[PDB]
């Protein structure tokens, strides 16, 4: 039973830490793509606001 | 004095031509036909001899061409011992329903801050009677303070209960400010402070002078209510030596009020769009809140702040005008553990141990440091789960979670929202009753002991009663 | 007396819109009726655009306008060492006037290429963790980055208390003369840091530019550059400055009001399109000289305060990109006891052993090796107990160093203690001790070298390495003291 | 990043959170009855 | 006018972000400069000056009271963008809804957790 | 002809003339001051006034400051003359070594080769490095993006680039220091002249550089890349040489771009980059090409903002990328020298259509290897061992001795051919050397010096 | 390329084939060759007759060829069109739309033109006033009903937008 | 001109982001309102009125025919931002190329899950 559940442990965390770095590198990808906007955005309030003078 | 004309009545801005004598910036000028007094702060000198000026009032009902009057000077309000028990509005009118405000002398809410060679040293720790705070992160007489905050985290009621013990053992003449406030807040703690009796409407006694702009108010007014407050401060500070107390709730309107008027007085926003005037601004009102050679000047101010950030630019430039800020966290308030005090954000620079006793300084050190390795187990804890983790391990989240829980304390202005009495711990019991706690001398005592009690042998107590019941 | 001036067209937050000054150059100073300094910013076609030194309530429409015919400037000299001046070196401590001599422009050219050579001499700060691992030289320009309330001041000024042992010696070679300019801080904080240095007796080699909260935005822009002026009287001179701009982050925000309201055209964070020029064109002049040019220096170490440890914002990134190096701080490192609360991993000193003692250079490759270990098997704590005996060792020893880097407040060390120090660290005489005692011991350990073995500690000193018989003595001194120890 | 997973909130956050409560009502039961 | 004539008068604003958005556009077609969001610099003295005249009155002016519920719709749940954040600040108190108590049974979908009543138990029969 | 300054807000200058107006991009001379102060001209505003952006400092200029139209836009001097000096963004030297005394000048603006006149072909650039030669080859005419910065001698790379295309192709090389630290910058210089590279007695100098450093300008810094492919495109155009220029750091480049434009008045686009990220790039990297007549190779050090390759700069600069080369230090700490991360540098050109069938399928058999290698690293049977041997050589056969480094380590300078890269990499990957032990293989040339070492 | 036109063809399959009232289709900035699709089905399935006045569908069609202008008020029409048939004849009516989020699209790129100030993600101003007018016409009142069926772009998958 | 004569063209832009790009920076540079990621408001309208002009005429006007393969290159594999779901939604089908399946050797490393044709099955010939 050791041997077996100390062997199925090592393979479930092995999954469980690829599915944590999968998902590390998605959101990863979305935060790059959220601050990319967020910067964006102010900018285009400050030209806005710096054009209406 | 000089005479002009409004020439563009833009929301809370107005435009005003002076044929002969353009009034200096920052003049008060008063609006000529109208029921109660408008006062025009001014701004700017446009050219052409016109200026710009923010309304201390409403601008509705002005006309172009009305008649406005130069007075020839700032703001003044009547400064003297005679505000004291009043409460007065931006401009100095008294606001009770008393009758005038009959002091000696006036003062102009805009001064210059107090230079470097009158700047002083003196370090002393105010002892508040509240554990978390005297703790980690103790106030100092003389000193600034400002309670950070997001909106419903506890600023007000922190700030009643500061208001509460230091007020009543204090004698030297509070000053409250409030600055962009709800005005329900604002009649409660007028009628709270008369039935206290540190406001006598008879045989005047009274020690705190009020000055009050709330939420209602236009942007104008609450950009300079707090320089009014601020004024009444420094008269007490200055011209008679006392001690005084300014309490400031909230500072955050002030800094949110410029941004009100910051476009219209044609200015490219800055980031997160505030004026690009912010630190300026904020440095010329709070150098003045400050203690010199000639007085001292304890200051709490309750610095909203927006959505939780503590990155947004107006908290994030009051943080270098503090001694000591006390951070109240959210995610402590859901805990149910109050006063919501982040014990590892906030900060105090007389928590040095030459200045607080290396006792003091030790036990505080300690707190922090196992409660951010409670913070560094948690995550363990969620993988692992609890069953898990080495022994000394679970010591640590034990005696972690009781100090969580022993940073809580009863509140006298709370006993409503508790129902439980108010305790005003004193400084050695906060670092006895840590240090045992640290130490491991209550172990065996349940964590549901240490939740809203004052002095340790509460705990103790309360331990005893709540196994005498199961 | 007969001058060159022009009207005030307009006034509004501490800009003139001034007409006339036909010939009034381009960042040239002029003067107000009321007394107020202002500097010309923009030279438009019908109007100045002046930026103006104080308060402009004193400023009103129809105002007469003054050359003075000369780019802003600022006395430099010995005669500041002591002294609290503002950005344009007027005393502010009461002390009466400042007796220079000399006067040197603000915004001067940096030092070429020629004129340069390497960074190779060692900045001393006296905190074990830069000295070893995040080694500082002169004519270097070393960043202090991090969060609020995370040590970054108590860097600057246990540096500044470190010279003492130099300016009180008679090498004349490695005297640092310190400045510490304060940009936007409160003039209490700024008392308190006088006084600190007072009484650390460090003022009578530092001079402190001091452009507050309350001063107009000109001035807290100005202070740097003054300061670097001020720095650069040294460096010329075939001395040795260090600076301290306390913080950049304030400079940039007071450049930004200036920008904005004179209506020039904003960029990311609302900052003008020449916010890095500006920090980059302060930041050059950190130079060390070669011998045929004095052999001077001057090292910069500029402050940044981040927001939630963004380092990927405008201006730090600005700052990380011009400078040679960062000295990070976190606040959790700070709360988890390590302090000074600097982050190994992520702090990098681009000059690096070439700004290090043949001794400090000896004990810290192996400690930064070891510590590097450390850290890649760190997250293996919480469970380094059920690994191989290697990683329980590295745990172990990374530990031991690790709170070997942990110093107190306002106490900079010798270099001669921190390599005993290290070398009692990274030989392994620490192992058997257990971590809760390290502190305790470099304490104990440290006064008994102080007090029995003066002739080791200046051996290493005046030799700069550790020799076979440095060596073996410092050998025999540890494991006698770890033997007899409680 | 030290408390990251239960400041973050979310299903292993509220699952750290409803475990520690778990362990420690448990012990302080067998803590209350010992008194 | 209840409020002034010793009446007691509820008022709900259904809802305010549509009022700010209207104001936006009346702003922004006035030429007065854009701030957050395009949203005008005094959108936070629009809801203040609003939902400061909801009061109650002593007894020398009749006793009559003003209770206002206004609305608010946040976007995915951002109680931090900038209208949301005005109206919580101006508010004594604020009932959260969400949309995964909603769906999992739990209506109305008030968040406990969340909701807040900075008056208390003082507006509260003393059975309840 | 001659105008006047009509305004100066920072480092933008109006000059109005009141005839001939010079055309934009040109180059005007503020009269009256110390040191020679540029404006190259940027747009027409109408009433006859000029927009222009400083070269230098503007403090000190007066409105109606006399100015004067060059006619041509900025005009370096370039030829042999400029080996082994350095030069700034206008031209002149900044090593204090007098005049740089050439025969031609050429204007820094200049359009790319006409479409008739490009190589139809990609060929490679043979650079004698195995690693570069081998997995991620340097097509002639290409962009290289040089990632890695300090600690894992880039400048060994860059030197030892230089010392090979000279020795092998014949050809020059320039180095643009575009927003160069002036601490890096003399670093630079004494290395260059430590390692042979630059020679200030004799005209053997193989680099010139072309600096332009942190405190100037962003106009300066904008047009200092621009300069130095000038001086390639001298090289390349009128000698018939196969020039190599060296861009360090391009990212600096786009964000001169990026001050300039935001100085102009222009409304920045997404992030906060100029609306013409993606012409200004174009305008520049379309001159590094293979014409008829000769080539420009470019590496370029790439920096990646925030480590997001997504982001505006490197997104931008990655459509003209022909080669990666990745500097890592995890290499550099296994002693393995250049530090050249095998499995992470890429080549456009590593294709069996371009480097050959032969070239490629070694290359792909070594990337697999290598593959291998780390995989079974991974949880470190009967081959398994076999591949950790073989990729244990080749790794340490990747290594190799550089010539500029033979002051410092001792050792021999390895200019190793192609066809002997690929032969060695073959000859190990079909076993011809499971005996030879893998310390054999360290630093090394061919593989005939591999088991002559091995006879050790 | 969610399936919002397969599932508004889907409703005009279902829905629209069995009623018992008239029919209106706006195809407003979408692909013409789906719009042709549309018709030959119609003309197919016999729901349009182009041979007597049996038809129970009409058709208004701007599509994305279509300058901003035609754009903006091809909804209109539409709504034009169903009005008629819901006042002047107590109809029940359908009316598809697809797709409505065009109509804002195209004020945006005159709102520019307009001498506007922008407002939020470079919005008319006006775009809540200008949706609302539109969309309160397409209504059911006590005169006749209206069953409306709007496709909605949503952009870059931005739900608040 | 072959469409409209009875030919059959087919046409290729490659790529039609570079094309969005050069017209953002002409946008720009006229001082037009930036929308999402700085583009214009009508980028959509650039690309739509392009490629409706790619069509099959009836023999009414002559049989002919044009085909168009409008490139574009997303960023990270992202098809949800804007330029990319523009195209998505002008055009009839599209034709994934994922980076994984380059990298790992299967070309033309089409996504065969995610391409859809949804006009040209009933072109497929019949052996096909
Ligand atoms: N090595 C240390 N040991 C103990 N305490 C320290 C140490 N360094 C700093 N502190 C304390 O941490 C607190 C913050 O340090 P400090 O003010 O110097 O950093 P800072 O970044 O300049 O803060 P601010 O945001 O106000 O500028 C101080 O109260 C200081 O006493
Ligand atoms: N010390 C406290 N004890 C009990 N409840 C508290 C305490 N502080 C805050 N609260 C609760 O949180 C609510 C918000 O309090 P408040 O003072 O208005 O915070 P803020 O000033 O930041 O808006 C209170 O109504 C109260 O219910
Ligand atoms: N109900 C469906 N069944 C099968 N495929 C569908 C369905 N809906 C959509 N799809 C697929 O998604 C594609 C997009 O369809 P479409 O409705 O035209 O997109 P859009 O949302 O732009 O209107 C279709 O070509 C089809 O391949
Ligand atoms: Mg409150
Ligand atoms: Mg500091
Ligand atoms: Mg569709």
């Amino acid at each position: 039973s050791t041997t077996s559940e100390q062997s199925a442990r090592m393979t479930a965390m092995d999954n469980a830490s690829k599915n944590a770095s999968e998902m590390i590198d998605k959101l990863t990808l979305t935060f790059n793509r959220t601050r990319q906007a967020v910067i964006t955005k102010e900018l285009i309030e400050i030209i806005s606001g710096a054009a209406a003078l | 004095a000089a005479t002009g004309r409004i020439v563009a009545v833009i929301g809370a801005v107005v435009d005003v031509q002076f044929d002969e004598g353009l009034p200096p910036i920052l003049n008060a000028l008063e609006v000529q036909g109208r029921e109660t007094r408008l006062v025009l702060e001014v701004a700017q000198h446009l050219g052409e001899s016109t200026v710009r000026t923010i309304a201390m009032d409403g601008t509705e009902g002005l006309v172009r061409g009305q008649k406005v009057l130069d007075s020839g000077a700032p703001i003044k309000i009547p400064v003297g011992p005679e505000t004291l028990g009043r409460i007065m509005n931006v401009i100095g009118e008294p606001i009770d329903e008393r009758g005038p405000i009959k002091t000696k002398q006036f003062a102009p809410i805009h001064a210059e801050a107090p230079e470097f060679m009158e700047m002083s040293v003196e370090q002393e720790i105010l002892v508040t009677g509240i554990k978390v705070v005297d703790l980690l992160a103790p106030y100092a007489k003389g000193g600034k303070i400002g309670l950070f905050g997001g909106a419903g985290v506890g600023k007000t009621v922190l700030i009643m209960e500061l208001i509460n013990n230091v007020a009543k053992a204090h004698g030297g003449y509070s000053v409250f400010a409030g600055v962009g406030e709800r005005t329900r807040e604002g009649n409660d703690l007028y009628h709270e402070m008369i039935e206290s009796g540190v406001i006598n409407l008879k045989d005047a006694t009274s020690k705190v002078a009020l000055v009050y702009g709330q939420m209602n108010e236009p942007p104008g007014a609450r950009a300079r209510v707090a320089l009014t407050g601020l004024t009444v401060a420094e008269y007490f500070r200055d011209q008679e030596g006392q001690d005084v107390l300014l309490f400031i709730d909230n500072i955050f309107r002030f800094t949110q009020a410029g941004s009100e008027v910051s476009a219209l007085l044609g200015r490219i926003p800055s980031a997160v769009g505030y004026q690009p005037t912010l630190a300026t601004d904020m440095g010329t009102m709070q150098e003045r809140i400050t203690t010199t050679k000639k007085g001292s000047i304890t200051s709490v101010q309750a610095i909203y702040v927006p959505a939780d950030d503590l990155t947004d630019p107006a908290p994030a430039t009051t943080f270098a005008h503090l001694d000591a800020t006390t951070v109240l966290s959210r995610a402590i308030a859901e805990l149910g553990i109050y006063p919501a005090v982040d014990p590892l954000d906030s900060t105090s620079r007389i928590m040095d141990p030459n200045i607080v006793g290396s006792e003091h300084y030790d036990v505080a050190r300690g707190v922090q440091k196992i409660l951010q390795d409670y913070k560094s187990l948690q995550d363990i804890i969620a993988i692992l789960g609890m069953d898990e983790l080495s022994e000394e391990d679970k010591l640590t989240v034990s005696r972690a979670r009781k100090i969580q829980r022993f940073l809580s304390q009863p509140f006298q202005v709370a006993e409503v929202f508790t129902g439980h009495m108010g305790k005003l711990v004193p400084l050695k019991e906060t670092i006895k009753g840590f240090q045992q706690i640290l130490a491991g001398e209550y172990d065996h005592l349940p964590e549901q002991a240490f939740y809203m009690v004052g002095p340790i042998e509460e705990a103790v107590a309360k331990a005893d009663k709540l196994a005498e019941e199961h | 007396d007969l001058e060159e001036t022009g009207r005030v067209l307009s006034i509004g937050d501490g800009i003139a819109r001034v007409h006339g000054l036909r010939n009034v150059q381009a960042e040239e100073m002029v003067e107000f009726s009321s007394g107020l300094k202002g500097m010309s910013l923009n030279l438009e076609p019908d109007n100045v655009g002046v930026v103006v030194f104080g308060n402009d309530k004193l400023i009103k429409e129809g105002d007469i306008v003054k050359r003075t015919g000369a780019i802003v400037d600022v006395p430099v000299g010995e005669e500041l060492l002591g002294r609290v001046v503002d950005a344009l070196g007027n005393a502010i401590d009461g002390k009466g006037p400042i007796g220079s001599k000399t006067r040197r422009r603000v915004g001067l050219k940096a030092p070429g290429i020629i004129p340069r050579i390497s960074v190779r001499e060692p900045m001393q700060t006296g905190i074990k963790a830069v000295d070893s691992l995040v080694p500082i030289g002169r004519g270097q320009r070393e960043l202090i980055i991090g969060d609020r309330q995370t040590g970054k001041t108590s860097i600057a000024i246990d540096t500044i208390i470190n010279q003492k042992r130099f300016n009180d010696g008679s090498d004349e070679k490695k005297k640092l003369y310190c400045i510490y300019v304060a940009i936007g801080q409160k003039r209490s904080t700024v008392a308190q840091l006088v006084k600190r240095l007072t009484d650390a007796d460090a003022m009578k080699y530092t001079i402190v530019v001091s452009a507050t909260a309350s001063d107009a935005a000109p001035l807290q822009y100005l202070a740097p550059y003054s300061g670097c002026s001020m720095g650069e009287y040294f460096r010329d001179n075939g001395k040795h400055a260090l600076i301290i701009y306390d913080d950049l982050s304030k400079q940039a925000v007071a450049y930004r009001q200036m920008s904005l309201l004179l209506r020039r055209p904003p960029g990311r964070e609302a900052y003008p399109g020449d916010v890095f020029y500006l920090h980059s064109r302060l930041l050059e002049r950190a130079a060390k000289m070669n011998d045929a040019f004095g052999g001077g220096s001057l090292t910069a170490l500029p402050v940044i305060e981040t927001q939630a440890g963004d380092v990927s914002a405008y201006i730090p990134t600005n700052v990380i990109s011009i400078t040679d190096g960062q000295i990070f701080l976190e606040t959790e490192l700070f709360y988890k006891g390590i302090r000074p609360a600097i982050n190994v991993g992520l702090s990098v000193s681009r000059v690096g052993s070439a700004a290090q003692t043949r001794a400090m250079k000896q004990v810290a490759g192996t400690m930064k090796l070891e510590l590097a270990q450390y850290r890649e098997v760190a997250a293996f704590a919480q469970f380094g107990s059920d690994l191989d005996a290697a990683t329980q060792q590295l745990l172990s020893r990374g530990v031991r160093l690790t709170e070997l880097l942990k110093q107190g407040q306002y106490s900079p060390m010798a270099i001669e203690e921190q390599v005993a120090v290290i070398y009692a660290g990274v030989r392994g005489y620490l192992d058997k001790l257990e971590p809760s005692k390290i502190t305790k011991f470099e304490n104990a350990f440290l006064s008994h070298v102080v007090s029995q073995h003066q002739a080791l500690l200046g051996t290493i000193r005046a030799d700069g390495k550790i020799s076979e018989q440095s060596d073996a003595k410092l050998k025999e001194i540890v494991t006698n003291f770890l033997a007899g120890f409680e | 990043g030290a408390g990251s997973i239960r400041e973050a909130g979310g299903a292993f956050g509220k699952r750290e959170q409803a475990e520690e409560e778990r362990y420690f009502r448990a012990q302080s039961r067998e803590q209350l009855a010992a008194l």
